[PDB]
């Protein structure tokens, strides 16, 4: 199957047509999701099979072929770039300034972009081009608008 | 039988669309990964 390095649409003909449920990063190998797009299940790559490798269903994460390998980091003060990756619709960057979602153990960034569903696995990137998480599991405040978190995996 | 189509590079772009705003909001994690606003 196609390995190369890039962001992939994430396809299912199981319902009407052919669906978009979300979006993934090849990197070294290893292709990179968000655990509700797949819910662990196996991939296709043209002829090829992609297993899972590992997953976790709170952090929503999931890799196939090997363990995670993606781990930049926010750097808390810079602006970064949504490489959305919306159904039907052609890669486009977003430029925005993360929020922030504080919890009890911790802060994460955050970007209040909203697309479909589908786009849910859309990468966001710092200035170097590294993959600092992934679009796609967040929260909808007051004015009905969505909030994703930037979820980035443990590279062991 | 979910499959994969590559859709582009993961590259910044210089003059991107600049958009969304900054907002801090104190939320919580539950053990089923889902996030929710903390009143
Ligand atoms: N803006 C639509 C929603 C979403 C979910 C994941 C990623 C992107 N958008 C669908 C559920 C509520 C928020």
């Amino acid at each position: 199957g196609e390995t190369t390095d890039g962001v992939y649409r994430v396809m299912t003909r199981r319902l009407l047509g052919s669906t978009q449920v979300g979006v993934g990063v090849m990197q070294e190998g290893v292709f990179h999701t968000m655990w509700h797009v797949t819910k662990g299940a196996a991939l296709r790559s043209g002829e090829g099979r992609l297993d899972p490798y590992w997953g976790d269903v709170k952090q929503d994460l999931v890799s196939y072929c090997g363990p995670w390998k993606l781990d930049a980091a926010w750097d808390g003060l810079s602006e970064v770039q949504l490489l959305a990756v919306p159904p039907g619709e052609r890669a486009k960057n977003i430029q925005t300034l993360p929020g922030i979602f504080k919890t009890k153990d911790g802060d994460i960034g955050a970007v209040a972009l909203d697309y479909p569903a589908g786009t849910s696995g859309s990468p966001i990137l710092d200035k170097c081009g590294r993959v600092i998480g992934l679009y796609g599991n967040g929260v909808v405040i007051k004015n009905g608008s969505y909030v994703s978190a930037i979820t980035q995996g443990k590279r062991e | 039988d979910m499959y994969i189509e590559r859709a582009g590079d993961i590259t910044w772009e210089k003059d991107a669309e600049v958009t969304g705003n900054s907002p801090r909001l104190d939320v919580a994690l539950d053990e089923s990964g889902d996030f929710s606003l903390v009143e």
